[PDB]
């Protein structure tokens, strides 16, 4: 089974013909961390990871399964409300930010106890989408009942 | 036919490779000696073998004592994996799980692979012998 | 720019084939069985992160296991000499296209990991950082000299390109 | 020498998926 996130932390943290050979599947763990990339309406998503003993390769070993009339319907509401953001308010974003002589930032001091923004989302007045009021702007949506997916 | 170094009537020294930012050229005939040949009449030719061809290059604690702690971390009848488990379960005790973790560490480092899976008693017969 | 995106629809149309039958492929359930990788549930940017810095300590090992003092790479995956270079130097330095190709596809990673990294710092809007992913994969070959290393992948960006026009 | 013969054992269960048909 599974093991808490501060020991793979740790070992991140603190670091051979054992760790010279999982090197080798360096652009798959490169593929399976962008093709998990989360959405404009979500704030956070946890993965599970895959990790070497001494902290060699990260994985994301997950597939993103979504539900196809959901997909396209959230993907106009942030189009509806991305259109209404820009004839609303524009600085874009100051390319590669960190400098080339600093290390990329330590999570577990940073990001770890800071709480982020808020997400883009949508109105959804109570009265007309109430039958997707409950469920619209989860990581996966209806996940845990039973009356709508098959399982897990 | 070929040109040799003694047919160049005045080579000279090497001294500063550049300045202000200008590449400083050597003066003397050996790189290109090196790179090519000549002819009689005074024609350079190249040689022709780069094949990777280099898009970029052309444009520039005892074991005794680590055995003596885990037997200290360990519950009987429980793995090291396990014993990570329970201590993480934040955590209940981060320091003593920390502590494990470093001692982990510090036995797979010795070249000690799969400490994970190990029980008390096989680490103490391994203390023991 | 809708004739080729036209254009390289009806290839794509045109030149399926159906896949080979085969026994069914697991690469991560093999991977479970041997004791020398653990599983963990984390976040998406600390793992962005880890694979980041894990990409840097590979391209920095490959550097150091030729013995080479003369070549440093930057944090935002940037390979300089130190130095001005000599003869058997350069011989010594002759890598792979596909080196650089690795370098460029994870500086992509880093731009895209860390353009997530300062949104949860609190410093852009997700107003703008919408944005900020829409302008990397539009200008991938401005933003990378990936294009150098793989010419075919002029087809990648100029549908990037063209998909960056109707919308 | 353990380690190489695991890499080597989930490498030819790699090339066990095409073993019979590509030699």
């Amino acid at each position: 089974e599974d093991m808490p996130p501060e020991h793979v932390r740790k070992i991140i943290r603190d670091h051979k013909r054992v760790y010279l050979g999982a090197l080798k599947y360096m652009p798959h763990a490169v593929l399976k961390l962008l093709e998990n990339m989360p959405m404009p309406w979500e704030q956070i998503r946890d993965v599970p990871v895959l990790y070497h003993i001494t902290g060699a390769i990260s994985f994301v070993n997950e597939i993103p399964w979504v539900i196809e009339p959901v997909y396209i319907s959230q993907w106009g509401s942030m189009w509806i409300m991305m259109r209404r953001e820009k004839r609303d308010r524009f600085k874009r974003m100051r390319f590669p930010p960190f400098d080339d002589e600093e290390p990329p930032l330590d999570y577990a001091d940073n990001i770890l106890d800071v709480e982020p923004l808020e997400a883009i989302q949508l109105e959804l007045d109570p009265e007309e989408d109430a039958p997707v009021l409950d469920w619209f702007y989860d990581h996966q949506p209806l996940r845990d009942s039973r009356k709508y997916v098959n399982g897990s | 036919d070929i040109l040799a170094s003694e047919d160049v009537e005045g080579q000279e020294a090497a001294t500063l490779p550049s300045e202000g930012g200008v590449r400083i050229t050597p003066f003397n005939l050996q790189e290109e000696m090196e790179e090519g040949h000549f002819d009689a009449d005074g024609n350079y030719f190249l040689n022709r073998d780069a094949q990777i061809r280099d898009s970029w290059l052309d444009n520039i604690m005892s074991a005794q004592a680590l055995l003596e702690g885990l037997l200290e971390l360990l519950l009987p009848r429980e793995t090291v994996a396990g014993a990570l488990r329970r201590l993480g379960a934040q955590p209940s005790s981060p320091q003593r799980l920390d502590r494990l973790s470093g001692l982990a560490d510090q036995m797979v480092a010795r070249g000690n692979l799969g400490v994970y899976q190990e029980t008390r008693e096989r680490l103490a017969m391994r203390l023991k012998g | 720019s809708y004739q080729k995106l036209l254009k390289y629809y009806v290839l794509n149309a045109l030149k399926h084939r159906p896949p080979k039958a085969q026994k069914k492929r697991y690469l991560f359930r093999s991977f479970k069985a041997t004791k020398f990788f653990q599983s963990t549930k984390l976040d998406w940017v600390e793992v962005g992160l880890q694979v980041c810095r894990q990409g840097y300590n590979m391209l920095n090992l490959l550097i150091h296991r030729k013995n080479l003092n003369y070549l440093h790479l930057d944090y935002n995956f940037n390979l300089k000499p130190v130095k001005t270079l000599t003869t058997k130097e350069r011989k010594k330095s002759r890598f792979g296209n596909a080196f650089h190709l690795c370098r460029e596809v994870l500086r992509l990673t880093k731009l895209v990991v860390d353009s997530h990294v300062q949104y949860r710092l609190g410093n852009v809007d997700a107003f703008q950082l919408a944005d900020g992913l829409q302008y990397i994969f539009a200008h991938v070959g401005q933003l990378t000299g990936m294009y150098r290393y793989k010419y075919k992948l002029m087809r990648q960006i100029r549908m990037c390109k063209d998909l960056k026009h109707l919308i | 020498e353990e380690a190489d013969a695991i890499y080597a054992a989930l490498d030819k269960r790699m090339d066990e998926r095409r073993k019979e048909r590509r030699e």
